[PDB]
């Protein structure tokens, strides 16, 4: 049988074994060959006996097999020895005679290619092509101040931006531009223009050796460690406060059998262990110091850390590297607010290039301040400032003072608002925990319907932190990943839709927001147009007692009575609609 | 003129209780409800969602009489990036757009085995690989929340808009497109190797004292500073008979 | 039931003959990852005809325990977590090459192999003998390729 | 090497045909709509097979209504698939409670070793002259050799697909040959 | 003034970064290729110009290819040189300069082992 190509199973002397009318096989051939012996007649016939089948294609009447294959071998190997030989002096007399010179002329310069990274704005086609797919009687029919569009959008995720997940999401690779854009997100790669070791280079360069990297290159050095540092991975600490799910830190409260070693601490503090212990402590002044010591009796409460084992280990982070500096938040802003906001950040000025919007203050030439509207929304918020006033405050760590205001899910758009739009726009910001994304929409198209606004922020967001993951694993809600590893499934491929051992979600993180508009504002402006949003809905189920249950209220965007349809309603057909128009 | 056109082009199925929200909204530019392409699930890989989900489009689309061996493609994005909770229909609202503008629906690179349960909604299928179409017209997108917040939009190629336009109109919105195309190029270039994308307002765009005068009229607009060069409200455009 | 049925082998050539036809089929892989898993999906998706079922399982045929584990759960019933199978052919094609390893050299990795291709492809059989005797199953044989 | 692998939780089950029907047929109507196989290519033929071998109600009535709605004068492509389309409709229905075969339409392939002038060893597998079938292949297997002795393919690939479920009566045996 | 501003298109000012990869080659041409001698004024002008049509290259391509432009020798005859290059790569003909591209062009403008450019290319610190 013949493997695959050249080297394998000696492929090379194959035709020659084949020239004394000896047989040779293809794996599909011998394949087929084998299949023959589980046809009926051959089945039939092994349990009546035996069956012993030679496939062997003759090959067992050549003599000396060994001697004859060696030697056809040899037979190649001194033809492909001789005339490498001869095509080494040839080209050596032919160095000699021409030198360098006449040998210069054939070498060709080569364009190696940069990325250029598009916008993906979409191809408009010419009128007549775009009249075609529309019927002649829609010209003039609708109010286009009722026909809702979405003009730009964006997210920031485990995939980076919208441009790099949809490369991953169709193609699973990526390409040049793709690769670049996931180097630069991530910080494996920076930009410089000026003098680098001497000589003016002006470029991307690696982010930690300031080493000059090509764009060709970039794929060969960043794409093993971009696809392994994104998307569904093994949560790293360095990105969540240290939380490691193997070794969870809870506390367990203990009473005193026998008193401790006295510790030094502040006037203030050891009045504060006297308030909370009562008699169950001593507090004495150190004269030479000022500084007093704390005793703790028999019977006094204590907390000793405990760590317990989490069982899950996997998210879908955001890129490790992904640093909201990069895309130029100054660190005032950077320590004021929750990570989550700053998701929110990037994803709407990411949202507003999308739209061809670069300074949003240009939507104040063709809209009053009050029309820019923020329909978009979250499920818990900001979580990273609810464990610090809930947790980090309890153990007297030191937290912001303004850290409640940070936590509010109406606080990213507020941050959206005073950083980039100063609209004073609608702000209704809902919450519709894995729905609120599409809620945004529901409420930012009711909102643009009303007049209240003739453009809405649309979207949502949500931060992946420990206490979240916990609860989510004590509701059953997440897949369990010691399971997962159980059946042998590595990371990437435990969020598995519609399959027959799916097991729970994988959490992620990260923003997405559309802009939505008035057509009839979106043409004036001549803003990019994504899409029309022809409906959006929301929906409640019924009487139950579970919360996490989905239900089937939805069902109601589909509702039509059918009791009386003998004949189509005119209402339905356009000529008709345009006629009374 | 207006509420006509709303009355006979827009909200002709509003009072009419033989039409669906969903029919209608397709039937208003001409689409039926065959067109309807491309379902991008919720699909978060928990056993009771995934069903339910497939369930409630496939009784959708069977109580809309949709075509018989037409079902809706389903597309299931949590695959690659798991489920972000509030962020989780934005996402599939971003990946819905991206399919209707290059007709390319991505496939569920983690179907490994589809559930047999599943074969009962004929009007749905399940693709584990990406299919390069001659183009969506619709895409659906259904998320489900936990607190019974369960969510539908359509969403229609942007090209059933400029068949409700004049050739003068739309020849002018495409040239101010690729003027703002190519503007918006540069600027995210420039931002990106000189980390300034975002770029925080350091001002609104009134001063304080005519606040209260662009809040009061809302005729007022803003025009380029020739100092500055910044977009501003100027005094002299508010309140103004021009 | 095949071992040996790896990518660009005779076995994965068999393979999909044998989806083609609507068989039910155990392949069994040396190396399972989600390269594996992902390959086999693809065969079956594109050549698994109407009834056909692929189960990819790992499995060391140069393991005793592997051995009678996957028989013992090809013929468990679906309450204990087998397949409630019973098999009608076994192709045992799993080798590893041994290469310029004459006389003097034949080591552990030579009694390894032989313990792969000949003692455990008896050990199969021998289980297949014992499952199905322990059901009375006389007129149902497993042929043997 | 003797250390356990195996582990009934690691069992990956494929076994949901009905959805991947769909799938194959869907790929290849927009491969054909995009010209990326032909009516020559033996591929058209192979994915026919594994279509027909997938084929149940459900199936037969996604192909009707996507053939039905194909718009011929888009394109010759678009004329192409449609035609295809209905062939593959007709044999989708008369193997409709057929059991699935195996048929293997692959051409068959021989070796071929070529030194360059420079001595470089290339093999290649090159399509055989005589064999161009599996049928052939048979009887070329059938006739043995010297050593041996002791003392509508290629061209139109639609038609080919028309003549997929038609039992072929074997008039004489290759073993008489 | 004998240094004009290179960024003027048919003698609208504007800016590197709001002109075409096109317009700017036909420039570099205008300001650098005596039309009376029908040669470049200095052959590190020619380079200069050459070295910005490998760059459209690069920018464009999508692979791996030759270049159009293998000897600037070629580029003794620029019109042809300059409709060679923008029919391979006509998206070159409406984007703007890239930002990388911009400070690639005003970095090769202060290269030591040429002569001047015959112009100023931006309104900066290095003005004077």
């Amino acid at each position: 049988t013949r493997g695959t190509g050249l080297m394998s199973a000696n492929n090379i002397i194959a035709e020659g074994i084949e020239k004394m009318g000896v047989r040779t096989f293809s794996q599909k051939e011998m394949a087929f060959n084998l299949l023959g012996l589980l046809t009926p007649e051959v089945v039939e016939l092994c349990q009546k006996s035996p069956v012993m089948a030679d496939l062997n294609g003759g090959l067992q009447f050549v003599p000396e097999l060994k001697e004859f294959t060696a030697k056809l071998r040899k037979e190649l190997v001194e033809t492909s020895e001789v005339r490498k030989a001869v095509s080494i002096e040839t080209a050596l007399e032919h160095k000699v005679v021409n030198g360098n010179s006449a040998d210069a002329a054939y070498a060709q310069v080569e364009i190696q290619p940069r990325a250029n990274i598009q916008l993906d704005f979409p191809e408009l086609k010419p009128y007549k092509q775009v009249k075609q797919i529309a019927p002649a009687e829609l010209e003039g029919l609708l109010d286009l101040e009722r026909v809702i569009v979405v003009t730009g959008f964006a997210e920031v995720g485990p995939w980076g931006s919208a441009r790099t997940r949809w490369e991953m999401e169709a193609f699973g690779e990526f390409s040049l531009e793709g690769c670049v854009e996931m180097a630069w997100i991530m910080g494996f790669i920076s930009y410089h223009n000026g003098n680098l070791k001497g000589r003016p280079y002006t470029g991307w360069v690696d982010s930690k050796t300031k080493e000059p990297v090509d764009d060709k290159d970039v794929k060969a050095k960043y794409e093993t460690s971009i696809l392994e540092h994104s998307g569904i991975r093994l949560i790293e600490p360095e990105l969540f406060n240290g939380y490691n799910p193997e070794k969870k830190e809870m506390i367990q409260e203990v009473i005193v059998e026998e008193d401790l070693e006295p510790f030094e601490a502040s006037k203030e503090t050891a009045e504060q262990f006297k308030h909370q212990h009562g008699d169950k402590v001593d507090i004495f002044e150190i004269p030479e110091t000022g500084e007093y010591s704390v005793k703790l009796l028999k019977g006094a409460t204590l907390y000793i850390p405990k760590a317990l084992r989490f069982d899950r280990l996997v998210a879908g982070q955001i890129p490790t590297g992904w640093n909201a500096k990069t895309y130029g938040i100054s660190d005032d802003i950077i320590s004021q607010v929750d990570p989550i906001t700053l998701f929110v950040l990037v994803s709407v000025v990411e949202a507003f290039i999308a739209s061809g919007i670069t300074d949003p203050y240009e939507m104040y030439k063709y809209v009053h301040v009050s029309e820019v509207g923020n329909c978009s929304g979250s499920g818990m918020g900001g979580v990273s400032a609810l464990r610090g006033m809930f947790k980090d405050r309890f153990k007297d760590e030191p937290v912001q003072n303004d850290i409640l205001q940070e936590s509010f899910i109406n606080t990213m758009s507020a941050w959206v608002n005073m950083l980039l739009i100063s609209s004073s726009g609608p702000i209704k910001t809902p919450v519709g925990a894995c729905a609120t994304s599409v809620e945004s929409v529901d409420i930012g198209v009711e909102t643009i319907l009303s007049g209240k606004a003739r453009i809405c922020i649309v979207g949502g967001y949500d931060d992946f932190q420990e206490e979240g993951s916990f609860e989510f694993g004590n509701m059953k809600a997440t897949s369990n990943t010691l399971e997962e590893f159980e059946h042998g499934r590595t990371p990437a491929e435990m969020s598995r839709p519609a399959t027959t051992t799916r097991n729970g979600f994988m959490e992620a993180q990260g923003a997405g927001i559309q802009i939505i508009m008035q057509a009839d504002l979106a043409l004036k402006m001549g803003v990019p147009i994504y899409g029309i949003v022809a409906m959006a809905a929301t929906a409640t189920d019924k009487i139950g007692r579970s919360v996490p249950a989905p239900g089937k209220g939805i069902l109601t965007t589909a509702r039509e009575h059918h009791s009386s349809v003998k004949y189509a309603s005119p209402n339905l057909n356009m000529k008709y609609r345009k006629r009374q128009l | 003129l207006r509420a006509a056109q709303q009355q006979w082009g827009n909200d002709f199925y509003k009072r009419d209780p033989r039409i669906a929200p969903l029919r209608g909204a397709l039937a208003t530019y001409g689409l039926t409800i065959d067109d309807l392409g491309v379902a991008s699930f919720h699909g978060t890989s928990t056993k009771a969602n995934d069903k339910n989900e497939s369930a409630t489009i496939n009784e959708m689309m069977k109580h809309l009489g949709r075509s018989e061996g037409n079902p809706v493609i389903g597309v299931f994005q949590k695959f690659l990036t798991g489920h972000p909770k509030g962020a989780a229909g934005a996402w599939m609202m971003n990946g819905a757009l991206q399919i209707l503008n290059s007709g390319i629906i991505p496939g569920n690179r983690n179907a490994d085995n589809v559930d047999k349960i599943l074969e009962q909604f004929e009007y749905v299928l399940y693709p584990s690989k990406t299919l390069k179409t001659d183009g969506v017209r619709a895409v659906s997108i259904t998320s489900f929340g936990f607190g019974q917040k369960g969510g539908q939009a359509i969403v229609v190629h942007p090209d059933y808009l400029y068949g409700a336009i004049t050739e003068d109109r739309y020849n002018e919105y495409v040239a101010k497109v690729s003027a703002r195309e190519k503007s918006a190029y540069k600027f995210f270039h420039n931002g990106m190797i000189y980390n300034k994308l975002f770029v925080s307002k350091e001002h609104a765009p009134y001063t304080d004292e005519l606040e209260e005068d662009v809040y009061l009229d809302p005729l007022a607009r803003v025009s380029k500073d020739k100092k500055s060069g910044s977009l501003t409200f100027n005094s002299k455009n508010i309140q103004s008979k021009d | 039931l095949i071992t040996g049925a790896g990518k660009g082998s005779i076995g994965a050539e068999v393979l999909q003959g044998l989806l083609q036809g609507g068989a039910k089929v155990v392949v069994t892989t040396s190396r399972f990852s989600k390269q594996v898993t992902d390959y086999y999906q693809s065969i079956y998706a594109k050549y698994g005809a109407k009834g056909s079922t692929l189960i990819v399982v790992p499995f060391n045929q140069g393991s005793k325990q592997d051995v009678e584990a996957l028989i013992e759960f090809i013929y468990d019933t679906e309450k204990n977590g087998g397949l409630g199978w019973d098999l009608d052919a076994i192709i045992p094609f799993a080798a590893i090459p041994e290469q310029g390893i004459e006389l003097e050299h034949i080591d552990s990795k030579s009694e390894f192999a032989h313990r792969i291709m000949l003692t455990n492809i008896l050990r199969m059989m021998g289980c297949v003998k014992k499952q199905k005797s322990a059901r009375g199953i006389e007129t149902r044989p497993a042929q043997v390729i | 090497g003797v250390a356990t692998s195996f582990s009934r939780k690691k069992a990956r089950t494929f076994d949901s045909s009905w959805n991947w029907a769909k799938q194959s047929l869907l790929s290849l109507y927009f491969e054909i709509i995009h010209g990326v196989l032909k009516n020559v290519d033996r591929e058209v033929v192979s994915e026919a097979i594994n279509i027909m071998n997938r084929s149940n109600d459900a199936l037969i009535k996604f192909m009707e209504y996507h053939i039905s709605n194909t718009d011929e004068t888009k394109g010759e492509n678009y004329q192409l698939v449609k035609t295809l389309g209905e062939q593959l409709i007709e044999n989708c229905k008369q193997v409709l409670d057929v059991d699935p075969v195996y048929k293997d339409v692959a051409k068959p392939t021989g070796p071929k070793t070529a030194i360059d002038k420079n001595g470089n060893i290339t093999y290649s597998e090159e399509p055989r002259e005589k064999v161009r079938k599996l049928s052939q292949y048979v009887q070329e297997m059938a006739l043995g050799g010297p050593i041996t002795k002791e003392s509508a393919l290629d061209k139109d690939s639609t038609k080919e697909v028309a003549s997929l479920p038609n039992k072929s009566t074997i008039s004489k045996t290759v073993s008489s040959t | 003034f004998q240094k004009p501003w290179f960024a003027t298109v048919n003698g609208q000012a504007r800016d590197l970064a709001t002109m075409t990869y096109e317009e700017v080659a036909k420039r570099l041409v205008e300001l650098m290729f005596i039309r009376s001698t029908n040669s470049w004024f200095d052959v590190t002008w020619r380079t200069f110009t050459g070295d910005f049509l490998r760059r459209v290259e690069e920018r464009f391509t999508k692979s791996k290819t030759l270049s159009l432009i293998q000897s600037y020798s070629l580029l003794d005859k620029p019109d042809e040189a300059i409709e060679k290059v923008f029919n391979a790569y006509p998206a070159a003909r409406e984007q703007f300069l890239n930002a990388q591209d911009i400070d690639h062009f005003l970095s090769m403008c202060q290269n030591p082992m040429q002569k001047p450019v015959p112009f100023v290319p931006v309104l900066d610190r290095r003005f004077e």
